[PDB]
């Protein structure tokens, strides 16, 4: 489930089964690693245009400022929005996508860059 | 044939078929001028305005071109918006004003020149309060649409106050009809008991959510305070495991009842129905039925005063009616067997709030009557094949037992076979040779099988409840 | 012919004229909160007053600096409970076990 996306300028995450919904009951954890003196440019591309008036549970995707489920808490997005672009320096994101046991989503679609 | 006009106005679609309330006014009328029964020397006329919905100007505009015409009673529309202008004008000039809907009553209006045949909020709740406690529950969990629910629910809403219970609240998103958020949130809130308040279509639209979502287990308890619970086409839950309750104030045992059904039916399916929408199609709507039964009672308080005449009242002219006086006491004083059965008027404010509301349930056949209620004698539910048909208590002579026990590596295994085998034998270990040799030295009839919980059973202290074995047991 | 309008402070008195002013494009003030009607497409009118849809929402902001864990509200009349659902609906996240009297 997980994708190495280790060693590249950019490259391309998403949820798995990107266009279609995203799967059920999945808890895959994604890496990214920065060499040093690097700036991190995640870039979120999201799928559907609409505001969701309640930030609920079940269905989160987490951030992380270092090594995961461990560094330091960035922020939990929900919803259909895209967040707002994310810049550390601290050299390692560390990111997981979680699932409910129903109703899913659209999924949802990223792009990292180092610099 | 003394004629006579009926203030008539109907909220309307503006296109399609009739207003269902609005023909339910003419088939009233229209019995009245054939059986003799009642009013042999009269025959009732009437007229027909439609206006906007929600549109109180509007309204009353057409209210006085009536009063120009002349009428004897002017039936309000079904909405607080109107209601309320449509009221005071009725009062203004001195003619009855009938309703059908509950509205927000206004906190200290003075006028008494108005009924209101839908019965009270506040009597209904309080059943509802006794229905709960019968059951004996602690987390009920409520859900309306309309701010105005929380208006119509205060008396059960206070509650907390007296009997010992928990109760959250949650409102239905306003648009989309999309519990799946909420359903969702009721599921891990483990929320079983649940009140609704409703139109009844979204009762139905709901339920097949829940349905899809699942819910629909033996462990849920729905309860809808909607009255036509009866339309409700319940047939793909029947087998389901849940108990839906809500009361029918249409007393349907009268044979005058079911007749009336199908006439209504033969010129009410005449209008084509929704298939989808989950229905009975082609049923009578306690709106409906109200709007019928009021043409009655109308039609007996009309019945003693044959000095009525039809005054052409200017509104503008801000003198009041004159025979209204007494022809409004005659209609507060009225008593009456109509589709309802009984109908009264509280002399207090005049609206009624003594009547006799009928129980049901969803029995695995369908929906059927297993009990009554009124406001006086409280819950007079009739405990019948309780234990017993006979009352009598009796056991099955044979037996019927069923075991329950948790996978135990050394204990209770499932029988290690690549050829399937199932019933009470697909197990083996020690538990299950401690079972065998139970039947072998008693004969037992058990039938083995797991729990969902698949533990020894727990103690919840999250609510004092027991979980697996210990629940089941 | 005017070209606005002071208004009424009960709930009757005011949508009548306000379904009235609307009715002909005079435009309408108001003081005294009331019932909005959910449904209702009328647009010719205005209400100063600092709608509850916030005071609930802020009242329930002190109930939370106060860290309260138990709180009874007690209103006067039926409208109040309407004025205050933004705050009854707390219990579904928080814990306030709350009473009404
Ligand atoms: C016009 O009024 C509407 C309705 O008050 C405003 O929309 C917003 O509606 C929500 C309803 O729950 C209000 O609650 C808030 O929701 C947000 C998002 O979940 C939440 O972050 C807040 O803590 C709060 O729970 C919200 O206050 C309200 N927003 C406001 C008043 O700004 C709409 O935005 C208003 N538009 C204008 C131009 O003021
Ligand atoms: C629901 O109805 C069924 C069939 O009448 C009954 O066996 C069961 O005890 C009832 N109670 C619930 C909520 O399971
Ligand atoms: C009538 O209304 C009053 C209001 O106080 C209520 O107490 C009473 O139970 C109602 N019923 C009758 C028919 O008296
Ligand atoms: C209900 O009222 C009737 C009145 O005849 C009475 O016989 C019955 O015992 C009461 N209770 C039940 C069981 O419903």
């Amino acid at each position: 489930c997980g994708i190495w996306v280790r060693t590249s300028n950019g490259g391309h995450f998403a949820s798995p089964n990107y266009p279609d919904s995203y799967p059920p009951n999945k808890e895959c954890i994604y890496i990214l690693e920065a060499a040093p003196r690097q700036r991190i440019e995640l870039t979120f591309d999201e799928r559907y245009y609409i505001e969701p008036s309640f930030e609920c549970r079940f269905d989160h995707l987490e951030v992380r400022d270092g090594p995961f489920g461990f560094s330091p808490l960035i922020d939990r997005y929900c919803g259909m929005k895209s967040p707002a672009l994310i810049r550390s320096t601290g050299r390692f994101m560390w990111i997981k996508f979680s699932s409910d046991e129903e109703l899913e989503g659209l999924g949802f679609r990223a792009k990292y860059s180092f610099i | 044939t003394h004629v006579l006009r009926f203030g008539g106005i109907f909220e309307y679609v503006e296109s399609g078929p009739m207003g269902a309330e609005e023909l339910a006014f003419r088939f009233a009328v229209n019995t009245i001028n054939r059986n003799r029964t009642l009013l042999p020397n009269t025959t009732l006329t009437y007229d027909t305005q439609k206006i906007n919905l929600y549109d109180s100007f509007e309204a009353s505009k057409k209210a006085c071109d009536q009063l120009s015409l002349g009428v004897a009673a002017i039936l309000g529309p079904s909405h607080s918006s109107s209601a309320n202008a449509v009221q005071s004008i009725c009062n203004a000039l001195g003619v009855p004003h009938i309703q059908t809907r509950w509205k927000h009553q206004v906190s200290d209006n003075k006028d008494s020149f108005y009924v209101s045949l839908y019965p009270d909020f506040s009597s209904l709740s309080r059943a509802i309060l006794d229905l709960v406690q019968f059951f004996k529950w602690k987390t009920v969990t409520v859900v309306y649409d309309d701010s105005t629910g929380l208006i119509r629910l205060q008396e059960l809403i206070k509650a907390p106050s007296r009997y010992n219970l928990r109760l959250k609240i949650r409102q239905l998103p306003a648009d989309t009809k999309d519990a799946k958020p909420l359903l969702k949130e009721m599921k891990r809130g483990k929320e079983f008991h649940v009140i609704f308040d409703c139109s009844h279509e979204m009762a139905a639209g709901i339920l097949k959510q829940a349905l899809a979502m699942g819910m629909m287990t033996e462990y849920y308890h729905y309860i809808f305070t909607t009255l036509d619970l009866f339309a409700l086409d319940v047939e793909p839950y029947r087998y389901s495991g849940v108990n839906m309750t809500g009361f029918r104030i249409l007393n349907t045992e009268n044979t005058q009842v079911s007749s009336i059904i199908e006439k209504w039916s033969m010129e009410r399916l005449q209008a084509p129905p929704k298939p989808d929408s989950g229905l009975l199609d082609g049923f009578m709507t306690t709106d409906a039925a109200l709007m019928y039964d009021a043409v009655h009672v109308v039609s007996v308080a009309v019945q003693q005063f044959p000095q009525m005449t039809v005054s052409s009242l200017q509104c503008n002219r801000h003198k009041p009616w004159r025979f209204g006086t007494r022809f409004m006491s005659l209609i507060k004083e009225a008593h009456w067997e109509g589709l309802t059965g009984r109908i009264t008027f509280n002399k207090t404010n005049g609206l009624r709030t003594d009547f006799d509301l009928d129980v049901i349930s969803l029995k695995e056949e369908g929906l059927e009557k297993i009990g009554t209620w009124d406001p006086a004698s409280g819950l007079n539910m009739t405990e019948s094949q309780k234990g017993k048909p006979a009352n009598i208590t009796d056991s099955l002579s044979n037996r019927s037992l069923i075991v329950t026990t948790i996978l135990e590596e050394p204990y209770v295994l499932f029988k290690k076979s690549d050829k399937p085998l199932y019933g009470n034998d697909r197990f083996e270990g020690y538990c299950i040779d401690l079972l065998r040799e139970l039947s072998t030295i008693l004969g037992f009839t058990y039938e083995i099988r797991l729990v969902e919980d698949g533990k020894y059973g727990a103690q919840d202290d999250v609510n004092g409840q027991w979980n697996g074995m210990v629940r089941e047991l």
